[PDB]
């Protein structure tokens, strides 16, 4: 059944209960963004 | 061979492995004994040569068939150095392009010859003199840059040496290697020979390339940095009339 | 260069390929600008610090 | 939503590349001279959507290419020196 629209999915759905893991990886750890800042002394160019 | 090793083997011109053997000479074909020693003989009238094969060898002339200037005798692959000097310079290119793309097709890519020949072309770039004008008689040339003096000593300041040369079938490493400038050639396995000889000749670069001025942090030579569309200025109606009335002063 | 121009014509063509590699060098410096004997320095110079901090 | 007119713009120029430097070298003067500069002006000048009601759109090269859209600039490839082109630039109220 439709959770948006009380209108049923039409033809039937497959639905269990599925056995699933959550991974090492998660976005916390990664996404990153810089404009500006720290720029190395020795080549120059922005790195740490 | 198949694959990507078929795409190198084909873009560095690589001499490989059953190089199975193409007739030098027109003429006619006779297969000769079995199991014990297995020859081939394509001979015209006048010349009779004589081309040994392994025995294993899977030939694909029968007996007495006629025979091309570089035909095929034997199946497995082309050495597209001996396809240059037994048949020219343009049915190698041809060669190349076709062989290169009998894999991208074969598996599943689909991509356009134009690629493939702006590449093959390079490969081309250069020819060895033989009887020169002005140089050392032995020098490899760029194909144009002879030109430069081919048809050049043969007009306004005609006479000397057309310079004469042969063509040279560079693989695309080799090719991309031998390349006049030095900013260029030093991104290469040693920078130092480069620079070194460029350094002993005042050379210069001109920096036409791409490769080049991306090295000292120029704009590229392309796309808004192309010399054809880079000076084109825009004037705004009223600044055009302004800047005529203070022309005439 | 003379003496190469003329090792250029009558050699017994075995070490020829060293008589015609010499000129290569010969007459690169000849039409350069670069005085040979350059390639010795008498004065070494030195980097700049900032570009070896 | 691909960028507005821009079937319009790729037809206007030779060599599409053409193109871009115009549209910068418009976005670059549009710029240096607070919008006083605009060909456009009555109620052609894009705007934009806010918490508030429309205000002047403050892209130049938004503004710089609805400009070129109108025939009413021009190309030079090598008309006007540049020796004089920063010249009379710097006028009409600049700084």
């Amino acid at each position: 059944y439709d959770g948006r629209t009380g209108e049923p999915f039409e033809g039937p759905i497959v639905v269990g209960q599925m056995f699933i893991m959550k991974l090492y990886h998660m976005v916390e750890d990664k996404m990153h963004a810089r404009s500006t800042g720290p720029y190395s002394l020795i080549t120059q160019q922005p790195l740490g | 061979t198949q694959g990507l090793p078929r795409v190198i083997e084909l873009f560095e011109a690589r001499r490989p492995k059953a190089k199975a053997v193409i007739s030098e000479i027109d003429g006619v074909v006779r297969i000769e004994e079995g199991e014990d020693r297995l020859s081939v003989f394509v001979e015209s009238e006048g010349f009779s040569k004589e081309y040994k094969l392994p025995k294993d060898a899977r030939l694909l002339v029968k007996d007495g068939d006629y025979v091309e200037a570089g035909q095929p005798l034997t199946r497995g692959a082309i050495d597209p150095h001996q396809l240059l000097e037994a048949k020219g310079p343009e049915a190698v290119e041809r060669y190349l392009v076709d062989e290169i793309q009998k894999v991208y097709r074969a598996q599943g890519v689909k991509l356009h010859d134009k690629h493939i020949e702006i590449v093959v072309r390079q490969m081309l770039k250069y020819v060895e003199v033989t009887d020169p004008g002005d140089s050392r008689l032995l020098e490899g040339q760029v194909l144009e840059k002879w030109d430069v003096e081919a048809l050049n000593e043969r007009l306004i300041a005609e006479g000397k040496v057309p310079v004469a040369w042969k063509p040279l079938l560079m693989g695309v490493t080799k090719s991309a290697l031998s390349t006049k400038s030095w900013l260029s050639a030093a991104s290469f396995q040693n920078t130092t020979h480069v620079l070194t000889e460029a350094a002993i000749a005042g050379k210069k670069d001109e920096l036409i390339g791409l490769k080049e001025n991306v090295i000292l942090g120029r704009l590229i030579p392309a796309g808004t940095g192309s010399d054809f569309v880079r000076f084109t200025q825009v004037v705004d109606q009223r600044t055009l009339k302004a800047i005529e009335e203070a022309r005439k002063e | 260069e003379r003496e190469l121009l003329e090792e250029m014509k009558h050699p017994s063509r075995a070490r020829r390929a060293k008589a015609r590699k010499r000129l290569e060098v010969v007459r690169a410096f000849l039409d350069s600008g670069n005085r040979p004997e350059w390639m010795i320095l008498e004065a070494v110079p030195v980097l700049p610090p900032d570009l070896r901090p | 939503m691909a960028e507005p007119g821009i079937d319009k713009l790729f037809g206007m120029v030779d060599s599409k590349y053409r193109l871009t430097v115009v549209v910068a070298k418009r976005a670059q003067q549009l710029l240096r001279h607070r919008f006083k500069n605009t060909v456009l002006e009555p109620e052609e000048r894009p705007k934009m959507r806010t918490l508030e009601g429309l205000y002047d759109d403050p892209n130049a090269v938004t503004w710089a290419m609805k400009e070129l859209l109108t025939g009413r600039l021009f190309f030079g490839e090598n008309l006007v020196p540049e020796d004089r082109l920063q010249k009379e630039m710097e006028r009409l109220y600049p700084t």
